[PDB]
């Protein structure tokens, strides 16, 4: 996202724009035909009502007759901690289920209290600033990055470039991590700004909540 | 008007609160991450009270508490680094509250 | 101006609006003419840019008694201190002399050491903000006592008797808000005080600049 390059067209059709008033402020991840995926701070402070949640879309700044719009019906939350950034997942119903096709996917997630070394190779990706210089992105980015425990806490997983300044950006919370074909992350929080080399950006750890996300999907 | 939305604020500093009222003012429909505005709300602390980096990191505590439109709050520590990765409307912030203690 | 009353209009002629613009910014004050080029304010009142507005009641409307000139000076005293809010005082040299009439005229200052006695009862008034959620379009007032120096000293460590007076009973509600910074202190009709700061609830006791200490700089800076 920052430092990323293009996604190929509708390469992750599990990907979601949330947008409010017509701007694009988090990612999410399409995890059943009625039901997403995002962080919780993304929700914490907005009219849920008036949120737009867009699956099926790669350009946000053209028109796409491949997306589908939904409202949000419900939302499920697990105890998130704005103070400590602890929790960071939310789960949003939506007012009916999306339609299966090739730009719209569900995605799939690991098992129950999977945790995942150092080294592990994943992708990241979003819709978030291009490092502010660039602005926001139109076409929805993706970024290599490893996961690194390192300055990091076991609450989280930790995501870094190496040799590089690059990373997840403002935009980019509440989209899917993901390593080996599974969702392991939702985008957190970053430490001092975006792409500074020296912090990891931190995921919520989609693992460590897994029955709880089924006891709602099923 | 439209171009700016003038977003009132207060700062006090150990309980004492210039008398004034002031606006902070954002480009109208646009977009803003916590970085912004936590760096907005520093050079504010800076510039009209004089309150420095080092003041903030070594106070008691140093905080501002926003209000938004739809009436919830949200309370920032100035005192933490780490910001989470969203954007927000800048006209959906109402009033910011800057409060900052150094005992 | 919190547990005041609306003034009648035009019964405080010296007293003007600030409209104080800085990129990304604007702030909102009162302030007094002292002089017919001259008004008296806060120091932490300066901006880039300042419209003074002399002859009003209602600042949300065109009125005809209302005179328009910006600050051709906003002059900070030198030694303003913005971490303490001491040193409070700032005086603006206006673009052109107001035109003197029933609705515009100066106020006066104290003498050297102009006793101000604590009991003394004297007015304040100001277009700031009456409540947390309320403010107000015309000029109001309020009636407050001056302190001992000791009501001020425990709560506000940075409060010099020297330099400013304490003002307002704690156990009333009747204060000076947001947005009345640089009004007058109005003594038996002299402007012995400038309104600087309080506790940010608005109870009271709250601290003026004290103008007495500041005359020698005030002459100074007008002469």
């Amino acid at each position: 996202i920052v430092g990323g390059r293009r996604a190929r067209p509708h390469a992750w059709p599990f990907m979601v724009s949330l947008q409010l008033r017509g701007g694009h402020f988090c990612g999410a991840t399409l995890i059943a035909p009625n039901f997403v995926m995002s962080a919780a701070h993304c929700v914490a402070n907005v009219n849920v009502r008036a949120v737009r949640v867009v699956l099926g879309a790669h350009n946000l700044s053209r028109r796409e007759p491949t997306r589908q719009v939904f409202a949000v019906q419900r939302i499920f939350e697990n105890g998130y901690d704005p103070v400590n950034l602890l929790n960071d997942i939310v789960i949003l119903q939506l007012n009916g289920s999306a339609t299966i096709n090739a730009n719209v996917q569900v995605a799939q997630l690991p098992a129950q209290g999977r945790r995942l070394g150092n080294g592990v190779q994943c992708l990241a990706m979003g819709w978030g600033l291009l490092g502010r210089n660039r602005g926001i992105a139109s076409v929805l980015q993706e970024l290599n990055v490893t996961v690194v425990t390192s300055l990091c806490r076991r609450s989280n997983v930790c995501t870094l470039v190496r040799g590089r300044q690059a990373g997840v950006c403002f935009g980019d919370s509440g989209s899917p991590l993901v390593c080996n074909g599974l969702i392991h992350g939702i985008a957190s929080f970053v430490r001092g700004g975006c792409a500074s080399g020296l912090y990891p950006d931190a995921f919520a750890p989609v693992a460590q909540f897994v029955n709880w996300i089924d006891s709602i999907i099923q | 008007a439209k171009e700016m939305q003038n977003v009132p604020y207060t700062i006090a500093v150990d309980g004492i609160m210039a008398f004034n009222q002031s606006y902070l003012n954002l480009p109208k429909d646009s977009q803003l991450s916590y970085l912004d505005l936590g760096n907005k709300v520093k050079a504010l602390l800076y510039d009209e009270r004089g309150v420095t980096p080092e003041k903030i990191r070594n106070a008691k505590s140093a905080v501002y508490t926003i209000t938004w439109k739809d009436g919830s709050k949200k309370e920032v520590d100035l005192k933490k680094d780490s910001y989470t990765a969203n954007l927000f409307d800048s006209n959906s912030i109402k009033q910011i509250d800057i409060n900052v203690k150094t005992k | 101006i919190i547990g005041g009353r609306e003034s009648r209009p035009h019964s405080r002629p010296y007293m003007a609006y600030l409209q104080i613009q800085s990129p990304a910014g604007q702030s909102r004050c009162g302030g007094f003419l002292v002089r017919e080029d001259f008004v008296l304010t806060a120091a932490h009142c300066w901006g880039s840019n300042i419209n003074v507005t002399l002859g009003a009641h209602n600042i949300q409307r065109r009125e005809n008694t209302q005179q328009h000139i910006t600050a051709r000076r906003a002059i900070r005293h030198p030694q303003y201190n913005q971490r303490t809010i001491q040193n409070d005082i700032m005086l603006l040299q206006l673009s052109r002399r107001v035109r003197r009439n029933r609705n515009v005229n100066p106020v006066a200052l104290p003498r050297a050491q102009e006793g101000l006695r604590p009991g003394t009862l004297c007015t304040v008034a100001g277009w700031g903000r009456v409540s947390m959620r309320r403010g107000t379009d015309t000029l109001r007032e309020v009636q407050l006592r001056v302190q001992r120096d000791r009501q001020c000293l425990r709560i506000f460590g940075s409060y010099d008797p020297r330099r400013q007076i304490c003002v307002g009973d704690r156990r009333e509600r009747k204060a000076a808000f947001k947005g009345d910074s640089g009004g007058p202190l109005l003594c038996n009709n002299v402007a012995h005080g400038i309104v600087s700061y309080g506790k940010s609830s608005g109870v009271p006791p709250e601290v003026f600049t004290r103008v007495s200490s500041f005359l020698p700089w005030i002459r100074t800076t007008m002469r």
